[PDB]
């Protein structure tokens, strides 16, 4: 899993791949690793898939509740702290490494949070199995106050780097752009690999399969 | 991690480095390990990142309440005790050394070491993995009654040397100065960093 | 002044005119007890209590109404002495908890604040009754100076230059108003404390009494302790001879 | 491995307005087989089925405890359960035992009540949902089942052809697994009817 | 890790007669290869009729003796009488077993008089299995004290000895001899030997010096 | 405590005529590293008893505040009763065994010196609950180095004057500095007497290194 | 309405004083401490000839050397009797000996005022026991007899009577007691006084008789043996 | 230190009537009027928000509250008790969503919220709620309107009124309300039913109104309320 | 009255009647006298019999080697407080190895007896005790009540007709400090004698004495062990 966060002038951008691996075999070629928390806050999940999913949904639920009682647009700083304390309680047994980014009254913010409960605030980061590749690109080609379009392209490049270089990373690259005006989630932003094509047709004429028993219930 | 705290007449100086590392890989080359417990109280973070941040938050919380109940800025001694108490209650469960330094009206600028759940006050303290390589340096480079600027040189120097020796220490140096007037926060970039024998 | 039958049995029940009578009846218990006094001087705080001798068979020093809550803090009580001792134990544990958590001697104001919360907690429920006593807290340091606080059955705490609780709290306060305590040394104050106790004391209704006296100032190095037999008897002679 | 103790293979496929679900019929302990007619696919209502592969006890336990929660849902709610809702119900059930999990990886296959739409999914042993538009596999011969499904599956299959494809995918993948077999049971689910078939599988 | 136990040595011996009971022990307290103190007798007065001897882990011995002391008071306030030698022996068994899964590393021997005035000796293991016997040794040098007592007191392995009843004089010398022999061989035995004699008159203590190396 | 962090080495004790004297170096070691070379390992309980402690320093400081509070609590009552040197020793034995039995021990070895009713007291307390009394005491490496010296002098002369006890202790601190790798040349001397507890400032034992030239 | 732990202006607990009144409805029981043994006697109070004779057990065995006579609410008594039997065997297990008659009575007296509403367990007592007990036995202090009531107060007795006709039997024992009485006269006296204070005539199946003497253990008298002591009316 | 009462404060009278519930029903019947109308393509909820003084900030507190994206609430009776039911209903809506990953059916929320109201009619040391709730919602492409009361009982409505003049408000709706209304028409007849029991002149500050449709639930802005007040 | 059913209800006068009703239980019990010298502390109590066939009730109870008590009031409340005193003395010897100072034990009674007077459903202890002890501060005579309040006293008497004993001790309170042990007990007996009516006097069956001091541990004399104290008696005058 390769996930990255980028901070630019008008807001933040988050990226993820779409590959979920069971054992050393690929189970899902199209899974959503960018998670809804608040209308303007999203989180990228790497680690134990079930843990990332449930921890994320928990946060999102709490954040909605918070917004309802508050009556105000939720803070990303709030989301980060909620996550830390929950994750700290479990002493790293909840395998969730997350990249959380959002826009506030306080501006655009990017946080990374680790399953043990540590957090750090920074302009750019990458987590997961392919983090090395993604950090390399950001370290190489990151300037502050990048235009959205340059930021979009760099993030894609950073995540693409992980897809090809890492075995536990593959599929399409998903990006989520968060600006004060809006948050645009772009699934399948870029797809490096498309193999639909098959050369053989493995079809079977009915009756090829030997059946001992038949029973039909009409509805 | 290399953390340092030095005591002078007007107040204190607290120093840190910028790196957190997971084994041989660095996960954050720009991390501020200087956390404020209160307006005039700061602590320096070492050990497990999660554990250190968790203690820092609770200490700031309890001291915030302590301050309100007394309606006075907390004593640094008080600040140091809460950190010592949390560290000691869970010595086996929590892996962290926090250096707490700050200023109060009653006793001025003070430096406390809480490593292992003990309480000691020192003219200056060092902590972290990097501290091992500078024990000699600090013993020879220390003079009583150094001015704020002399103190800043001292902590910066020591940490610079530790950073170069230590694999677990690197990045830029974060510095704060606590005085009756306020908090001065400054960062030293690699180009600004002091030079010594490298080879 | 009082409501019968229904609105005065429980502390969880308000009276129609917005009063909690269970607290007010607990306030009556202290009003019946003998007078306790305490004033703030230039360099400390002095306490004084009239201790009515119920029987000459009791020891001289029994039924102590002056307590050591902390090495620097002293307590002067008036009311149901059973409750007074439990509140002395609560105050002792609170001063002990502060040192265990923060590492230094508890500020008197905070100690008064903390114990007052415990007293107030017993005024809200039907499950428990309010404390039937009022008490004073005094301390001295070089930093905070001389401080004096008093807590009543409701849970109210205020700072004082001069304070009195018990039978003749009014007869005592008017005698305290005469003193220039802001300028007086605590050695001089003891003499004046002793005489106000003697004036307040009713010799024709109450049989006899003993005088309890306490220190907490610069002369005692910030430690709360008892006024010695030598200084007390000088103040007692001063009290008897200026009574004319 | 703990999953390897009892074995088993569960597979689901998708087609033109229809879904298919199949499992092996073996119940065996490590070295030997005990039963030829063991049940692994359980109906969670008309037109919605769950297949469970893994430890035979947890296969039976989860099926029973899910039915417990399903019936209460179908009684409190005035409706029959939607496939997405069942997936989330199994996910919650399995995740509740996060640090002491049931050793079974379930497979939901069924058509949506009212809206006809086909739905297939598989889950973790700790309840992580996986939704696909083609196929989902679970068991000891995951790799064998993946190799067949990737080569055999086509986008729009009629009930006649879907049965043949899902069978051949199960037949040959099972014949390469030592802990799965003793017959294969296939359920073909349509709006009009449900077709249940046991196949002439290898009995070795 | 951390070990909750330490071996402190010490050997305790008890012999029963017609109207007397003897409890004897060395005064050596040690740990590893060093000696903690040369003045540590293992004999302890419980009542005017009963004496206890504890050996093994001294931390357990100190806590256990204090528990018995408290339980002796608890009994006499509730029953209006002193706890008998047999009753203390029956009580010690239950206290030792209450720690079956975290035992006292302790070797207890009780010496006193029964309700008929006759000498009684009770021997215990660390867990609480006990019985009455004429003589028993417990501790680091118990294997050195036993065989000589089996031969002399029990008259074992002998053909035409007339079986003379045990006297206090003979038992006292027997107690001294076996401990002198044990101090020569066992490194944990030495310094001084304290003998506690339980009779109808009460408890009398006697001290004989031993090897101090 | 499962694993001690900052530790203190041997603590000495020997009773003279009219009191007891205790010595302990001002070192807190982190493993082999000499971390703090100016920290007090001795405390004054009250006016009758004193305490020096080996092992984990954080556990010593915890016991320092608990004992400190107990004396404060007792002084508040002012009933003419105070904790005797034996009572502190008895409490400490019960405290250490209780923590030991819970498998969460206070990693400490204690020497308790005291003077009450014209009698001198010297008590040993282990982290497992081992407690006894002796004319001379030495913990850790002192038990192997300093204790043999103390016993040999006390065999030839059981009763010592305060001066004789002081110079014997200084002789022992010299041996400890030579032979213990976890020791330092900065130590304190505490003394109980009819006047009370007196802890003296930073002291250094006189060292001779002339045997460095006796290798040729 | 008041609580169970409420003091009277007199200075007594209401529930206790009312529990004493519950005894005044129970059948009469008499115990006599002789220098050579202790005898216990009680009336069964038969309501119908259909009821089984040996069914009513108002004198029971607690230990081999201890007997207990009960009066008042029988249901409350057998809860206290079982606790007394548990105590004797708990003490036997721990100390390898038989308990004293005083210690057994003291153990039961510890359950006396252990009742209440608030600040109590879910299974805690709501009220006192409406029972008066006579513990009669032989220990190493000779033959002993003890009396206990709901207040918890227990005391030794040379001869005591409790029940409906308590005062009538107490005065009859008062003038017919010597501290040198024989066991033959002891059973005789208890039988003579029993018929005087009863509404029904003395039959062999109508009453229970028990003896605890230094030699033999606690003995429940058989119908044939009762006819030998009723022969001397 | 405290420990609560373990006995019911609501008991059966000789008549067979739980008096405290009917007494709680008197609290809502005396509260500010509220009206809800189900209108084919949506639901409307309106209430009297007359604070009876110009000092109050009309924008600070709200009576028409959102529970989730698709469900809203209005009340008649006591404000403090209503707040507790809102917070409880918001949690129940999230508890359902976390388990099923589907917006909670309105009927299922009301059942869960009414069950909470039932507890306070039987549990120890507590009085029942003095509030009647009006719950609107949109699920399965259908509008829903429900009423929950102090009893714990729940009713499904096409249109209803509660609070002051609830008897006159209902009879008005019996004549005025017709099935197959448009949502914008429903706001009118909601304000009209509210005008029947008002007393004073209506401003956008004096009343509060929320709407629920296929796009979800939202409270109408003061500017939107003014446009309907003509 | 309605302010007298619970301890948690204050009277309009500023009193608690349930504490005062519990104080009535002490007065109904038989009289007991406690007094001390500079070296000894003596308890003298009057045993009572409900009938002549029944034996006399226990008045003096053991607590520890240095502390003893005499009871007045409810038996079960007396035994409950006695067991608490014993437990506190045992805990002190288990931890510190030294006997618990009398002053501190009575303070623990004051703390414990206070708890039930302030909680609803609970009740005050229906017993008053006279505590005789010996420690570092010498002999002590202490008095406890249903109200948690306690007193340090030179001499005291509680129970039925204890006023007569109280007046006797008040006249001879200056005598006690230099008194010989045999003379001290006779003073305690002569005070207890005043409580009894004119027809009856102190007998070997109704007198219980407890002594603790510098010489010996706490000891209870009852029957045959009591007669040496009664013999050598100045006759009952009026
Ligand atoms: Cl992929
Ligand atoms: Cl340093
Ligand atoms: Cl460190
Ligand atoms: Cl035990
Ligand atoms: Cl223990
Ligand atoms: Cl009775
Ligand atoms: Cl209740
Ligand atoms: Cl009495
Ligand atoms: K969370
Ligand atoms: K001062
Ligand atoms: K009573
Ligand atoms: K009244």
């Amino acid at each position: 899993t390769t996930i990255a966060g980028l901070v630019f002038r008008d807001g933040v951008i988050l990226g993820a791949d779409t590959r979920a691996t069971n054992d050393s075999v690929v189970a899902d070629k199209s899974c959503e690793k960018i998670h809804f928390i608040a209308p303007k806050i999203y989180c990228c999940g790497a680690g134990v898939a079930a843990d990332t999913e449930m921890t994320t949904r928990m946060a999102a639920s709490k954040m909605e509740l918070h917004a309802l009682s508050t009556g105000r647009e939720p803070r990303v700083a709030t989301v980060t702290r909620i996550l830390r304390q929950t994750l700290f309680r479990y002493q790293g047994h909840v395998g969730a490494s997350l990249v959380v980014g959002g826009v506030d009254l306080n501006g655009p913010q990017l946080y990374e949070v680790h399953p043990h409960g540590s957090y750090s605030r920074l302009p750019f980061t990458a987590l997961g199995s392919g983090q090395g590749a993604a950090v390399a690109l950001l370290e190489d080609r990151f300037q502050p106050n990048m235009t959205l379009e340059a930021a979009q392209e760099l993030l894609v490049e950073a995540i693409t780097a992980g897809i090809l270089s890492d075995l536990g990373s593959g599929g399409n690259v998903d990006a989520c752009v968060i600006t004060a005006g809006g948050a645009k989630l772009q699934r399948a932003l870029s797809t490096p690999t498309e193999p639909v094509q098959r050369a053989g047709r493995y079809r079977f004429a009915p009756g090829t399969t030997p059946v001992l028993t038949r029973e039909v219930r009409p509805l | 991690t290399t953390i340092m705290a030095v005591e002078f007449d007007g107040g204190v100086v607290v120093g840190s480095d910028s790196r957190v590392s997971a084994g041989t890989a660095v996960v954050n080359r720009v991390f501020d390990k200087l956390s404020p417990l209160h307006q005039r109280i700061f602590c320096a973070l070492s050990g497990s990142a999660a554990d250190a941040q968790a203690i820092a938050d609770m200490a700031a919380y309890q001291l915030e309440l302590h301050g309100l109940e007394l309606e006075e800025p907390p004593l640094v001694l008080a600040a140091a005790n809460v950190v010592k108490n949390i560290s000691y209650k869970y010595r086996e469960d929590l892996l962290a050394h926090l250096i707490v330094a700050g200023w109060d009206q009653r006793e001025g600028g003070q430096v406390y070491g809480t490593m292992g759940g003990m309480l000691i006050r020192q003219p200056f303290t060092i902590g972290g993995s990097g501290s091992s390589y500078i024990y000699g340096y600090v013993d020879a480079a220390y003079k009583p009654g150094m001015t704020p600027e002399e103190c800043r040189r001292f902590t910066t120097n020591a940490i610079t040397l530790a950073m170069n020796r230590d694999g677990s220490s690197g990045g830029v140096i974060y510095l704060v100065t606590i005085t009756a007037a306020g908090v001065d926060h400054r960062v030293i970039l690699g180009d600004e960093l002091p030079k010594f024998y490298d080879e | 002044s009082s409501i019968g039958t229904g609105y005065d049995l429980s502390a969880s029940t308000f009276s129609p005119d917005g009063r909690v009578f269970q607290v007010e009846y607990a306030m009556k218990a202290v009003e019946n007890s003998s007078t306790a006094i305490g004033i703030r001087c230039k360099d400390g705080v002095v306490f004084g209590v009239e201790k009515l001798v119920l029987s000459k068979l009791y020891e001289e020093g029994s039924n102590k109404r002056l307590f050591n809550v902390d090495r620097h803090v002293g307590m002067a009580v008036a009311g149901l002495l059973a409750d007074a001792r439990s509140l002395a134990d609560i105050a002792r544990e609170e001063a002990s908890n502060f040192r265990s958590n923060f590492g230094y001697n508890i500020p008197l104001k905070h100690l008064a604040d903390r114990v007052a919360m415990y007293v107030h907690a017993y005024t809200l429920y039907s499950a428990v009754r309010p404390f039937g006593c009022s008490f004073m807290l005094g301390s001295y340091s070089a930093n905070d100076g001389a401080q004096l606080y008093m807590i009543d059955p409701s849970g109210v705490s205020y700072g004082y230059w001069g304070c009195a609780i018990g039978k003749a709290r009014q007869a005592a306060k008017t005698e305290i108003e005469k003193l220039q305590m802001k300028e007086m040394t605590c050695r001089d104050v003891v003499k004046e404390v002793a005489k106000i106790i003697y004036i307040v004391h009713d010799e024709v209704k109450d049989k006899a009494f003993e005088l309890e006296l306490s220190w907490v100032g610069e002369l005692t190095k910030g430690r709360h302790e008892i006024v010695p037999k030598d200084i007390r008897e000088e103040a007692e002679k001063y009290a008897k001879e200026s009574l004319k | 491995s703990i999953m390897s103790y009892n074995g088993g293979a569960v597979m689901a496929m998708k087609g033109k307005n229809c879904v298919a679900i199949a499992a092996d019929r073996r119940f065996g302990i490590q070295a030997q087989m005990v039963t030829t007619d063991f049940q692994k696919i359980f109906p969670m209502g008309d037109r919605l089925y769950i297949g469970l592969a893994g430890l035979a006890t947890d296969v039976q336990t989860v099926a029973q405890r899910l039915k417990f929660r399903l019936n209460l849902y179908e009684l409190k709610e005035g409706r029959q359960i939607k496939p997405y809702t069942l997936m989330s119900m199994v996910a919650n059930l399995l995740y509740e035992k996060r640090f002491g999990p049931y050793y079974t990886e379930p497979v939901i296959a069924g058509l949506d009540p009212k809206t006809f739409k086909p739905f297939i999914c598989s889950l973790d042993l700790i309840g992580c949902p996986m939704v696909t538009d083609d196929f989902v596999v679970s068991g000891t011969c995951s790799e064998q089942m993946y190799g067949m499904c990737e080569s055999l599956w086509e986008p729009n299959m009629d009930p006649e052809h879907l049965f043949e494809t899902i069978s051949q995918a199960m037949l040959n993948a099972v014949d390469r697994d030592a802990v799965s077999g003793m017959g294969v049971i296939v359920h073909v689910i349509e709006k009009d009817k449900i077709t249940t078939r046991t196949l002439k599988a290898r009995m070795d | 890790r951390f070990s909750p136990y330490a071996f402190n040595g010490g050997t305790v011996l008890a012999i029963a007669g017609e109207d007397f009971s003897i409890v004897a022990s060395d005064t050596r307290l040690s740990e590893g290869f060093s000696i903690h103190t040369r003045d540590s007798p293992k004999c302890y007065k419980l009542t005017d009729k009963t004496v206890i001897g504890c050996s093994g882990f001294h931390g357990d011995c100190l806590t256990l003796t204090k528990i018995i002391e408290a339980r002796l008071k608890m009994y006499k306030h509730s029953n209006n009488k002193a706890m008998t030698t047999g009753a203390i022996a029956a009580m010690l068994s239950t206290i030792l077993y209450s720690r079956r899964f975290f035992p006292y590393y302790v070797y207890n021997i009780i010496g006193g008089l029964d309700e008929e005035g006759k000498g009684a000796v009770y021997s215990f293991d660390p867990v609480g299995s006990y019985q009455r016997d004429s003589f028993k040794a417990g501790g680091s040098a118990s294997a050195m004290l036993q065989p000589l007592l089996d031969n002399q007191v029990g008259f074992k392995n002998m053909q035409n000895v007339e079986h003379v009843p045990l006297t206090l004089d003979r038992a006292m010398r027997l107690v001294k001899d076996v401990f002198i022999s044990a101090a020569e061989r066992d490194v944990y035995t030495g310094d001084a030997l304290r003998i506690c004699i339980v009779t109808k008159e009460g408890i009398r203590e006697e001290t004989v010096p031993l090897r101090k190396d | 405590t499962q694993n001690p962090m900052v530790t203190g080495t041997s603590v000495l004790g020997v009773k003279f005529d009219g009191g007891v004297v205790i010595a302990a170096d001002m070192l807190g070691s982190y493993g082999s590293l000499a971390r703090f070379r100016n920290i007090s390992r001795i405390m004054r309980v009250n006016d009758s008893t004193m305490l020096g402690a080996s092992g984990d320093y954080a556990d010593f400081q915890y016991l320092k505040q608990v004992l400190g509070q107990m004396v404060i609590d007792e002084e508040l009552l002012g009933d003419g009763h105070s904790y005797s040197p034996r009572a502190i020793h008895s409490w400490l034995t019960r405290a250490m065994y209780s923590r030991r039995s819970k498998m969460n021990p206070l990693w400490n070895t204690m020497v308790i010196g005291g003077y009450a009713d014209g009698e001198s007291f010297l008590g040993y307390v282990d982290m497992l609950g081992v407690a006894y009394e002796a004319p001379s005491l030495a913990t850790g490496y002192g038990a192997y180095l300093a204790q043999p010296l103390l016993r040999e002098v006390l065999e030839k002369q059981p009763v010592l004057s305060q001066t004789e006890a002081r110079e014997l202790v200084e002789r022992c601190m010299r041996v400890l500095y030579y032979r213990d790798a976890r020791s330092y040349n900065r130590f304190q001397i505490a003394t109980v007497t009819e006047k009370g507890v007196e802890i003296e400032g930073p002291l250094s034992a006189q060292t001779n290194w002339d045997i460095a030239h006796m290798i040729s | 309405d008041r609580g169970v732990n409420t003091f009277s202006p007199e200075g007594r607990l209401f529930q206790v004083e009312y529990a004493i009144e519950a005894i005044k409805l129970g059948s009469t029981a008499i115990g006599i401490q002789t220098s050579e043994g202790v005898c216990l006697a009680v009336e069964k109070r038969i309501t119908s000839p259909l009821m089984e004779p040996s069914s009513i057990e108002k004198i029971v065995e607690i230990d081999a050397h201890i007997g207990c006579a009960m009066s008042g609410l029988i249901a409350d008594a057998k809860t206290l009797i079982d606790k007394a039997r548990v105590e004797t065997q708990n003490h036997w297990f721990t100390y390898n000996e038989t308990m004293t008659v005083e210690s057994v009575t003291q153990a039961v007296s510890n359950l006396a005022l252990q009742f209440g509403e608030e600040d109590a367990d879910p299974g805690a007592m709501s009220r006192p026991f409406g029972v008066a007990l006579l513990f009669g036995g032989v220990d190493e202090k000779g033959p002993q007899l003890f009396h206990m009531d709901p207040s918890g107060t227990f005391v030794q007795c040379d001869a005591r009577a409790i029940g409906s006709a308590s005062e009538g039997a107490q005065s009859s024992l008062q003038e017919v007691y010597h501290k040198s009485m024989t066991l033959k006269e002891a059973i005789k006296s208890s039988l003579i006084i029993l018929k005087q204070v009863m509404e029904e005539k003395l039959n062999a199946t109508n009453i229970e008789l028990a003896t605890v003497q230094p030699g033999q253990n606690f003995h429940m008298f058989t119908k044939e043996e009762l006819e030998e002591v009723i022969k001397d009316i | 230190a405290k420990r609560g009462y373990s006995f019911s404060l609501t008991t059966f009278s000789p008549s067979g009537k739980l008096v405290q519930i009917e007494y709680a029903l008197a609290a809502v019947a005396g509260g500010a009027p509220s009206v809800g109308i189900k209108a084919a393509n949506g639901v409307v909820l309106a209430t009297e928000k007359k604070q009876k003084s110009i000092l109050y900030d009309e924008r600070s507190v709200h009576k028409v509250e959102p529970i989730t994206k698709h469900i809203g609430l209005v009340y008649s009776g006591m404000g403090p008790d209503y707040r507790v039911l809102v917070h409880r209903a918001r949690k129940l809506a999230q508890q359902y969503y976390l388990v099923y990953q589907e917006p909670i059916p309105t009927a299922q929320l009301v059942q869960r919220v009414a069950s909470v109201m039932q507890e306070y009619t039987q549990s120890g040391g507590v009085r029942p709620f003095g509030v009647s709730l009006l719950i609107c919602g949109w699920n399965e492409g259908r509008p829903y309107l429900f009423q929950s009361d102090p009893s714990g009982a729940y009713f499904a409505w096409k249109a209803t009124a509660m609070g002051k003049n609830y008897v006159n408000g209902k009879t008005f709706l019996e004549k005025r309300y017709n099935e197959d209304l448009e949502l914008e028409d429903a706001i009118h007849t909601a304000i009209l039913t509210l005008k029947e029991s008002f007393e004073g002149q209506m401003t956008e500050d004096n009343i509060e109104v929320g709407i629920c449709n296929e796009a979800g639930f939202r409270r109408l802005t003061p500017t939107e309320v003014r446009d309907y007040l003509a | 009255n309605q302010y007298d059913n619970d301890v948690t209800v204050w009277s309009p006068q500023g009193r608690i009647h349930q504490i005062e009703y519990a104080m009535e239980a002490v007065k109904q019990g038989s009289a007991t006298v406690g007094l001390k010298s500079k070296t000894h502390a003596v308890l003298v109590a009057l045993k009572r019999a409900q009938s002549e066939l029944a034996a006399h009730q226990k008045k003096i109870l053991h607590v520890d080697n240095h502390i003893g008590i005499s009871i007045a009031g409810l038996t079960a409340d007396a035994r409950l407080l006695c067991n608490f005193m014993r437990q506190e003395c045992l805990d002190s010897r288990f931890v510190f190895d030294r006997p618990l100072p009398v002053s501190r034990l009575v303070s623990l009674i004051g703390s414990k007896t206070q708890i039930p007077t302030q909680r609803y459903g609970r009740r005050p202890y229906g017993v008053g005790l006279l505590i005789a002890g010996y420690d570092d501060m010498g002999p002590h005579i202490f008095q406890t009540c249903p109200s948690a309040n306690y007193f340090d006293c030179r001499a005291m008497s509680i129970g039925a007709r204890s006023q007569s004993a109280r007046t006797y001790l008040e006249r001879h309170m200056s005598e006690f400090m230099e008194c010989n042990l045999d003379e001290l007990v006779k003073h305690g007996l002569r005070a207890l004698r005043e409580t009894l009516p004119a027809e009856q006097d102190l007998t070997t069956k109704n007198v219980s004495i407890g002594i603790v001091g510098k010489d010996l541990e706490f000891t209870i004399y009852d029957d045959d062990d009591v007669s040496p104290f009664l013999d050598g008696l100045e006759e009952r005058p009026q």
